[PDB]
């Protein structure tokens, strides 16, 4: 049924033996397997005959323009019912995109197409869009070397499509005018988009005005990623009335590194109190400070806030904010995941968090406190938390200055049958050989537990 | 069983390239070295020097590890490194990394016989 090989360089003898499986399997994935144009002849011909294949993935292989041609020819066949196609990171340039329109026309079964990490350029994109002009559902074009010029052709696709559910154009330099053209296309569209990603696309505060309308007009929208753009509080302020729209039932909102301060956070808190559908939010990498943390904690105690995951890594929080998080954590019964990594909370701050989570009736399942200036002194509290918590299942302590004495303390609790932690995360923590064998033992003793590093 | 020395090589050595060749390096390398198994490793540094030169650091400038142990060592010269860092949109099992090439001094802890690096502590 499924052939799936990852990060594995295949010999010629082995390649010959694999060919009949490519000829008849339903799912074929050969990711990072050292494939080149030479072997693409073989692949195209094999795919020519496969009447079962519904998914093909050939990501991270130097196929090149010639290689992709040989593969894609293979797909044009009255037997081909491919639903999912991925050629991510395959060295496909604009010169290789000539066949895309014909190929997309041959494949009415095609639902998902991944072409990220290929330098299609604006000229390559235009060719692809000729194909998309009228049942594709998901389209991913991250890092495709696109500029604003690519956005008029995509806007045309959007105007016409009724089936598109996911669009990902993250990590392209489309900028203000590009995004504006995209939003007009989408505004005049009948499609019911579920996922829209514009991470690192050069968005400005002005684009938030265009997006405000989109968010209100796409009732079906579930996932919006605008991370890593210079939005500013002025941007977010123009976006929020759209997020407050009764038609908006967004589930996931990514606003990391969006140049936000406490002011924008304050506007956003209005959404958090009013919108029960909102389950996952990232505000990571914005300078919100202890003030920001306080506002967030207040919203998390309001009845309309049903947030289940809050990502606020690198937000400039200190120990001074931790009392607020503690209060929120003892009262809130919805929040399952809290990411506090890369905030200088210190031993004192995390200590306050430990007392909160020890209490019975608390619900938090996942806590990240990596890179929080922790020392071996915090491991008394953390070890105590591991016996006391009713809900904690995953704890991330990565990238702290812990050593043998602290880890040895954590080990004491992890050994206990009363401790039901599923994951302890210890990336980049140095413990010595002596401690490691003890650590290995606990691991073998408790199969329900993973210690990750 | 993977010893600390071998784990160090898997997680932090890339002697076969002189520098990251593209902005997709970390996505490729974090996946192939198994650093995206079960979780996305938040940050990771690969050293683009020979194994021999990285091992020699164990007899260079002695410094305190971040955790207070005394068996850490700073390379006298800068080394070609690549910093891999989870982006904010990275979410297991769809991890995503920013690639940053640099030339920095490395700091490692050394342990055992022979006395070899067993931990990547920092770059400066």
């Amino acid at each position: 049924m499924k052939l799936d090989i990852q990060c594995e360089q295949l010999s010629d003898a082995r390649w010959t033996e694999l060919l009949p499986l490519i000829q008849q399997y339903e799912v074929v994935r050969l990711d990072d397997c050292g494939l080149t144009e030479v072997r693409c002849k073989d692949i195209g011909s094999a795919l020519q005959a496969n009447a079962s294949l519904t998914e093909l993935s050939l990501r991270t292989n130097e196929l090149g323009d010639g290689g992709v041609l040989l593969v894609l020819q293979g797909l044009q066949s009255p037997t081909c019912k491919i639903q999912k196609l991925s050629l991510q990171n395959c060295c496909l340039t604009e010169a290789g995109c000539g066949v895309l329109p014909g190929v997309l026309r041959s494949l009415p079964t095609l639902r998902e197409l991944h072409l990220s990490d290929n330098p299609l350029g604006d000229a390559g994109l235009r060719l692809l869009c000729e194909g998309l002009l009228d049942r594709l559902e998901k389209l991913q074009l991250e890092y495709c070397s696109l500029t604003a010029a690519s956005c008029e052709p995509l806007a045309a696709v959007l105007r016409a499509t009724r089936d598109l559910k996911e669009l990902v154009v993250s990590n392209n330099d489309i900028g203000e005018a590009g995004v504006q053209a995209l939003c007009r296309g989408l505004a005049e569209s009948a499609c019911q988009l579920e996922t829209l990603k514009l991470e690192n696309c050069g968005l400005t505060a002005a684009n938030c005005k265009d997006l405000c309308g989109i968010v209100a007009s796409q009732a079906s929208l579930k996932d919006l990623d605008l991370g890593s753009n210079r939005l500013g509080d002025a941007g977010l302020a123009e976006l929020c009335p759209g997020l407050l729209s009764p038609s908006s039932q967004l589930r996931t909102l990514w606003l990391w590194e969006c140049d936000l301060t406490v002011s924008g956070c304050r506007e956003l808190c209005r959404v958090l109190q009013a919108k029960e559908a909102l389950k996952e939010l990232s505000l990571a990498g914005n300078s919100l400070g202890d003030e920001g943390a306080q506002l967030l904690c207040e919203s998390l105690l309001q009845p309309g806030c049903q947030l289940e995951s809050l990502w606020v890594k690198s937000c400039g929080f200190t120990a001074a904010c931790c009392q607020h998080f503690s209060s929120m954590l003892t009262q809130n019964k919805h929040l399952l995941e809290l990411q506090l990594s890369s905030n200088p909370l210190g031993d004192a701050g995390v200590h306050v968090l430990c007392q909160a989570l020890g209490q019975p009736g608390t619900v938090l399942r996942v806590l990240w406190v990596g890179d929080c200036e922790l020392t071996n002194s915090s491991c008394g509290g953390l070890a105590s938390l591991l016996l006391a918590s009713p809900s904690l299942r995953e704890l991330d302590l990565s990238n702290n200055g812990l050593g043998d004495p602290g880890v040895l303390q954590l080990l004491g609790s992890l050994e206990q049958p009363a401790c039901s932690l599923e994951q302890l995360v210890l990336y980049d923590i140095y413990w010595t050989e002596a401690v490691d064998e003890r650590l290995r033992a606990v691991e073998e003793s408790k199969p329900g537990l993973r210690i990750i590093s | 069983k993977e010893t600390a020395a071998a784990k160090f090589e898997r997680q932090h050595m890339d002697s076969s390239t002189s520098a990251a060749s593209s902005s997709n390096y970390c996505n490729q390398m974090m996946k192939s070295r198994n650093l995206t198994k079960d979780r996305c490793k938040p940050v990771n540094t690969f050293v683009h020097e020979s194994l021999a030169d990285v091992q020699a650091v164990c007899s260079q400038k002695n410094v305190a590890c971040k955790n207070g142990q005394t068996n850490c060592y700073q390379s006298y010269s800068t080394m070609s490194i690549t910093d891999c860092r989870e982006t904010g949109s990275s979410k297991y099992p769809n991890c995503a990394y920013k690639t940053t090439q640099a030339n920095k001094h490395i700091i490692v802890a050394c342990e055992g016989n022979p006395y070899v690096p067993v931990h990547f502590d920092a770059s400066v």
